[PDB]
């Protein structure tokens, strides 16, 4: 017997603009931290291979949410 | 001194107190504690590879509250394996996630979102 | 297909890699699918003329999803929820002009009887999938397109962002042209440059340079 919480929390309804108003905050951080080579290869590596179809957006935050929590967790004090 | 197998563990219960011998619960950790076998994998079949950061149980050990690289919380049900509610709740990751032991609370720490 | 478009183009029939595209292409899609039709690839050869041609907007790759893009490049159906690139030039443009107004849309149905060749550079691609073709002709078939209209017409600009764009159309004159480059509009361009340039500007102020037939941009 135990009830799952009513999900009343932040909601993202504008997805095509949540993201916009992350994407840019996915690389307000990680220029913060890492030098900007890798950052265009691998966002020009995907763009070669999801191109403009939403598919690489959120994969892209999908890709750099992945290395910056183990990239502060490997024991990199901002690699 | 409690003997070492657990069958003369057992015999000896019967007419002694509660474990068997000084040090007897001690060797009932041994052999339970040295065993273990994977009952149930819970992926996260929305992007075809999972994205799980932290791991905890809830505070009736109904659903275990895992923890996305995205930033939100999913609940599954030991018992179905299903997913049940996901919750947005950050915008980085979930490092650090525990809940209170009344069920009315929950704490969750993040990567790096500005509120942490 | 449009006549007038063809008065100087019946040369680009006869060189040995045309019947590789119209006839592979075809056989494509007598195998697979290749996401456009043959009735939206000539869509931009219908909708404007080669008279009014005053903007030049390359496109690399068409949008591999069932139900979504028609012909024109950076464009897409109108039921579909619009592309984001598409949504991100539409930053600048309230940034410049006032009297912004949105598209609300993805088609691009408005914009293109203004001066815009919204060409798509390989104007096919397959189902599902992006770059899976070969050069099958697509690209030399435009090569012969865009620096020919470099003799005949004119009136041109080039914003030519992205490096796939500065390959092809880089040398064209500066006398009788302007070229302006920047980043990319979309927002996986880590070097940044597009994140406000005010470029959008230069359809309407260039052609101060020329005289020509006016645009408006609020054409949605």
């Amino acid at each position: 017997m135990e009830q799952a919480p009513e999900d009343q929390g932040p909601q993202r309804e504008p997805y095509n603009e949540w993201t916009l108003e992350l994407l840019e905050e996915l690389k307000s951080e990680a220029v913060r931290h890492f030098p900007r080579i890798w950052l265009h290869n691998l966002g020009q590596h995907i763009y070669e291979t999801y191109g403009d179809t939403w598919a690489g957006v959120e994969a892209i935050i999908r890709i750099l949410q992945q290395l910056l929590f183990i990239h502060f967790r490997i024991g990199c004090r901002h690699s | 001194q409690a003997p070492i197998n657990f069958t003369s563990r057992l015999n000896r219960r019967a007419s002694f107190p509660k474990y068997g011998g000084v040090d007897g619960g001690c060797f009932d950790r041994h052999l339970i504690f040295s065993r273990f076998r994977p009952i149930s994998v819970f992926r996260e079949a929305n992007e075809d590879e999972s994205g799980f950061t932290c791991c905890a149980f809830s505070a009736r050990e109904r659903f275990l509250m895992l923890g996305t690289c995205t930033g939100q919380l999913k609940l599954y049900n030991v018992f179905s394996g299903q997913e049940e509610a996901s919750y947005n709740c950050h915008n980085s990751a979930i490092t650090h996630l525990e809940p209170s032991r009344d069920g009315s609370l929950l704490l969750t720490s993040a990567t790096w979102s500005q509120p942490l | 297909f449009g006549e007038s478009w063809k008065k100087h183009l019946s040369g680009e029939f006869g060189k040995p890699y045309f019947i590789k595209l119209m006839g592979f292409v075809a056989e494509e899609r007598k195998h697979y699918t290749v996401y456009p039709p043959p009735h939206q690839v000539f869509t931009w050869t219908q909708m404007c003329d080669i008279k009014d041609v005053k903007v030049v907007i390359l496109g690399q790759d068409p949008y591999h999803g069932p139900n979504q893009a028609h012909g024109l490049c950076f464009s897409v159906q109108r039921p579909v929820p619009p592309p984001p690139s598409l949504e991100n030039i539409y930053k600048e443009l309230s940034t410049d002009i006032e009297d912004f107004v949105h598209p609300g849309h993805g088609d691009l149905s408005g914009w293109a009887k203004q001066g815009v060749l919204l060409l798509n550079a390989v104007l096919t691609v397959r189902a599902h999938q992006a770059n899976s073709h070969k050069e099958r002709g697509w690209e030399q078939f435009t090569d012969a397109v865009v620096s020919w209209l470099n003799q005949n017409s004119n009136g041109l600009v080039f914003l030519l962002w992205g490096s796939y764009a500065q390959k092809k159309g880089s040398a064209i004159d500066r006398k009788r042209h302007h070229v302006l480059q920047t980043a990319h509009p979309s927002p996986l361009s880590v070097y940044r440059g597009f994140f406000g340039c005010r470029h959008f500007s230069k359809t309407n102020e260039l052609l101060q340079k020329s005289g020509k037939k006016p645009i408006d941009w609020k054409e949605l």
